[PDB]
């Protein structure tokens, strides 16, 4: 079963460099072309570069020419992307994509992507604050996950036991350069004086784990 | 140097109906055209290549045609998993450029939001900042307006908002809006209010609280 | 500089034939991503590691609208012409 696993993403300051890799398995890596494609948050797919099966042929998007280098190691089943002189506009999820043939698109399999954030902000865990329920039959409560960096955070309610009626919102980038997101649940009013509600926040970049009880 | 353009930007159709999506090339790309599906938070999936050939594992309700400068993707009998963003991609000419994408969403009846307002926590306030949150729950369609008022004066420039993807079960959206004040500002004012305008509301709905 | 054309996407339009003037000529069509340089080579039968195609068309390409003609000279004996994955047995007279 074809798998493509990207790594090497993270926060990098503008002007500096980052190398991504993509570990391939479940097919004969050395027979096919491999591409990189990227996607900024909320934007469309953006082709970055190609390398032929035998590494002889390479091509680059105009936006990265002279700054990025694609290479591959067929003996190790690995694809690389060397990104120099990074700019804010290079922030994106970078995907590893396979060709069904020697070099051309289309892209028959894709990895899950690795997130590159080009920024001066420093990594910071969030502060989690209760959104307490208060004053037809249903109550809303939640958690405000504020001032963290970089993306992503994940949020659950009651260690995954509470999924129904949950809305976890896309994070917003504040003028500070830190992100902020809210997670809310709607429950029966009658359960407020009975059922415990805990939001579990995990911010893996900063090794932050927070569980906040949300109480009337 | 070849510009791919998709149309419409958003298509709203009901379960079981047909969705027709267009992809235009600024110059002929012969039959070297692919379509991809991308669901929120997932990698893209190849649907179609060579303009009309289904990729492996793609079901028969996806079909596609076209050549040269005009291509069409048709999704017959839309099912729940079919609602997503779709991209075309020309690969007749280096570089192989994507279209900007067409979002296919579920068309349902108009539904008013339920509106809830949350004061800042005491924990945050002891920190020097105050965030006030306004929640618009389970409304359709997606377009909605939130206007913050503080002592009946309209705010601008100090709020941010985000909207969820469409809900699988009831095909609605929710929206969260945060008004951010300094603690000192928050303590100078009494009434905090969220005013919501939406198609399903015969007139704007306001939720408020009094500080303290 | 061009990438090398995807070797899976060639078909013969004119199979290798004598040109009249002591060269071998042929024409291919290409269905992949353009423009690109054609991967063309030849070998003596049984000696797969040594290219023997002497190209008269030195950097044949598929352009955005044209290309695909190839002319070469081959050493005497039994050879195999390759254009991408396309292969043709070819006897060259002495």
């Amino acid at each position: 079963q074809v798998q493509l696993v990207e790594s090497g993403g993270g926060v990098v300051q503008p002007g500096r460099s980052l190398r991504l890799s993509c570990a391939a398995s479940g097919f004969t890596f050395s027979n096919y072309g491999m591409h990189w494609v990227r996607q900024a948050p909320g934007k469309g797919l953006d082709w970055v570069a190609v390398i032929s099966y035998d590494a002889i042929s390479k091509s680059y998007a105009d936006s990265v020419e002279g700054r990025f280098t694609i290479s591959r190691d067929n003996s190790k089943n690995t694809l690389y992307l060397q990104m120099n002189s990074l700019r804010a506009e290079d922030s994106a999820v970078y995907y590893c994509a396979k060709s069904p043939t020697a070099i051309d698109p289309p892209f028959d399999y894709w990895g899950q992507g690795t997130l590159v954030t080009v920024s001066s902000a420093s990594t910071k865990g969030p502060s989690v604050f209760p959104l307490a329920p208060s004053s037809g039959g249903t109550a809303a409560l939640g958690c405000l996950v504020k001032d963290y960096f970089p993306e992503p955070v994940t949020v659950s309610w009651n260690s995954g036991a509470l999924t129904s009626g949950v809305h976890t919102f896309p994070a917003v980038l504040q003028s500070s350069g830190l992100y902020s997101l809210s997670s809310v649940v709607t429950v029966p009013s009658s359960s407020l004086g009975t059922q415990t509600y805990i939001c579990n926040v995990n911010h893996k970049p900063s090794n932050t784990k927070v569980d906040k009880r949300v109480e009337p | 140097e070849i510009v791919m353009t998709q149309s419409p930007a958003t298509l709203s159709v009901s379960p079981g109906e047909r969705a027709t999506l267009s992809c235009w090339a600024s110059q002929s790309v012969s039959s070297n055209l692919a379509w991809y599906q991308q669901k929120p938070g997932q990698a893209p999936r190849l649907l179609i290549y060579g303009a009309s050939t289904r990729a492996t594992g793609i079901p028969a309700r996806f079909s596609a045609s076209g050549s040269g400068t005009e291509f069409t993707l048709t999704i017959s009998s839309l099912q729940s998993e079919d609602f997503a963003v779709y991209y075309c991609q020309q690969y007749n000419n280096w570089p192989p450029r994507f279209g900007q994408g067409t979002k296919v969403e579920i068309k349902r009846t108009v539904a008013a939001p339920s509106v809830f307002i949350f004061p800042p926590s005491d924990e945050q306030l002891k920190s020097g900042t105050a965030s006030v949150v306004c929640l618009l729950n389970n409304f359709y369609p997606r377009e909605a307006k939130v206007q913050w008022k503080v002592d009946n004066a309209l705010q601008s420039g100090n709020s941010q908002e985000s909207v969820t993807e469409q809900d699988s079960k009831d095909s609605t959206y929710s929206l969260s809006s945060t008004l951010t004040l300094s603690k000192a500002d928050y303590e100078k004012h009494k009434v905090y209010a969220c005013e919501v305008t939406h198609q399903g509301l015969s007139s704007p709905v306001t939720k408020s609280f009094n500080r303290g | 500089t061009y990438t090398m054309c995807d070797k899976t996407k060639f078909a013969w339009k004119r199979t290798p034939t004598d040109s009249g003037h002591d060269t071998v000529v042929m024409e291919v069509t290409f269905s992949g991503t353009k423009p690109c340089r054609i991967p063309v080579r030849a070998v003596a039968h049984g000696f797969p590691d040594v290219n023997v195609a002497m190209l008269i068309t030195p950097n044949p390409t598929i352009e955005n609208n044209g290309g695909g003609f190839i002319e070469m000279q081959l050493p005497p004996g039994d050879n195999i012409i390759y254009v991408g994955e396309l292969s043709h047995q070819w006897f060259q007279k002495g």
